[PDB]
């Protein structure tokens, strides 16, 4: 049975390079092309190139000549691609895939599929967040419910945990999944519901943990 | 490049035929093929040539191509159907050959009802403001299907610069959570009369807008 399995994941700094394999079995190595198609986090499948295994023949996308290279191993059933000078924006899964042949008139499907490898761009090891609050767009005297919460910005690596009044307050609590920005750096936002009526009578702490920077701040929403 | 233009997304009751186009013009003189692809998964090729099913792939998959659509129809579609559905075509590119994928559209096979999106919006805080730093925060909660576009705007214009948007993850209450975020300079938020954040979801939006008054 066809099979591609890939290795090579790693984690970068932007200006490196990195370097994936993708070691295939099961057919005649070099009767088959290889295709090159990666998946930046949440967002689509992007084509970066194709290699003739036979004879080393590439077809790169445009935008990445220059920077890409692929190769074959016909010793080892093995094709590469390397991409240099990384960016945050190449923070992706990097998946190989067969297709027969490629060319200036026609080009196949993609048959087979590796697994995917996952390259990570960062720019830090770990990097604590930076803590804000957001206030209540209601007053005391509003009445009905308002939404406050903590915004926790530009931190690495995920996790970080968030409970309110060290935990005695649980209802209405909602920890949004962290969102990943162009930066490279994690930002997430958790927001609790609590009675318009509260805003004048209690106080409202979030206690934001980071344990990789080894960073707690519990910080103090007031409403505006 | 030659472009393929593909829905975001597509809701489906279990049972219904799920249509999914792939536009492109005079698509119909390529070849156009689907592959889906569920999460944490590589993409499985699901129908070849316009309208053929490699081996292995239900009957109740087909495929058709003409003029300036393509189209994949699921017919009697389950809810092991749900994934990201990517057309994709080879072109010539002027001596410089390539493969161009569509932008995916997400299938949702209805299992719960429909839910309208909660939106909350938050304009930067003092504290940040103060540290010359901005940042408006869209918050979109207890929706479902699981699918929303989000769209912003510095008073009547599209903005696309600064944007980071989660995608959908399901909720303790198995309803769905997105966040968008628009970053931006303590000058630019000052120099707009309003923000918009506005998020699409089954043909309906709900907008909320922040000023920095």
């Amino acid at each position: 049975e066809v099979q591609l399995v890939q290795s090579g994941a790693d984690v970068k700094k932007p200006g490196a390079s990195v370097k994936v394999s993708c070691k295939a079995s099961g057919y005649t190595f070099i009767h088959f092309g290889i295709s090159w198609v990666r998946q930046a986090p949440g967002q689509g499948l992007e084509w970066m190139g194709w290699i003739d295994t036979n004879n080393g023949n590439t077809n790169y996308a445009q935008s990445l000549q220059g920077r890409v290279t692929m190769t074959t191993d016909t010793s080892t059933g093995t094709a590469y691609m390397e991409l240099r000078s990384l960016s945050t924006d190449d923070t992706a899964v990097y998946f190989c895939a067969r297709a027969l042949e490629m060319g200036h008139r026609s080009g196949f499907p993609f048959d087979y599929w590796g697994q995917g490898v996952l390259v990570t761009v960062s720019p830090a090891s770990t990097k604590g967040p930076s803590v804000f609050p957001l206030a209540p767009s209601s007053k005391s005297t509003s009445g009905g419910t308002a939404a406050l919460g903590c915004l926790v910005k530009d931190y690495f690596p995920e996790p970080v945990t968030v409970s309110w009044n060290s935990g005695a307050l649980t209802s209405g609590v909602h920890t949004f999944p962290a969102v990943l920005q162009s930066s490279g750096l994690y930002s997430l936002s958790s927001v609790v519901t609590v009675p318009s009526s509260s805003l004048g009578t209690q106080t409202y702490i979030c206690n934001v943990n980071h344990k990789p920077s080894n960073t707690k701040v519990d910080k103090r929403v007031e409403p505006k | 490049s030659y472009e393929l233009t593909q829905p975001p997304s597509v809701s489906v009751a279990p049972g219904q035929r799920a249509t999914i186009t792939c536009g492109g013009h005079n698509i119909g003189a390529k070849n156009v093929h689907w592959y889906q692809q569920k999460p944490g998964q590589a993409p499985v090729l699901v129908i070849q040539y316009d309208s053929d099913r490699p081996s292995g792939i239900p009957e109740r998959f087909s495929g058709s191509n003409s003029g300036s659509t393509a189209t994949l129809t699921i017919s009697r579609v389950e809810a092991g159907d749900e994934a990201d559905y990517y057309c994709q075509v080879w072109d010539s590119g002027r001596g410089h050959p390539l493969y161009v994928f569509g932008g995916g559209t997400k299938v949702t096979v209805l299992t719960q009802p429909k839910a309208n999106p909660t939106v909350t919006l938050f304009p930067p805080s003092s504290e940040e403001l103060q540290a010359n730093k901005a940042t408006l925060v869209c918050l979109i909660s207890d929706f479902y299907p699981g699918a929303v576009t989000v769209a912003w705007k510095a008073d009547s214009s599209p903005v696309k610069a600064g944007v980071e948007t989660t995608t959908p993850s399901k909720q303790s209450n198995n309803k769905y959570a997105a966040s968008s975020y628009l970053s931006l300079t303590p000058e630019q938020w000052k120099s707009h009369r309003s923000y918009s954040c506005q998020v699409t979801h089954e043909g309906s939006t709900v907008e909320k807008t922040v000023a920095p008054t």
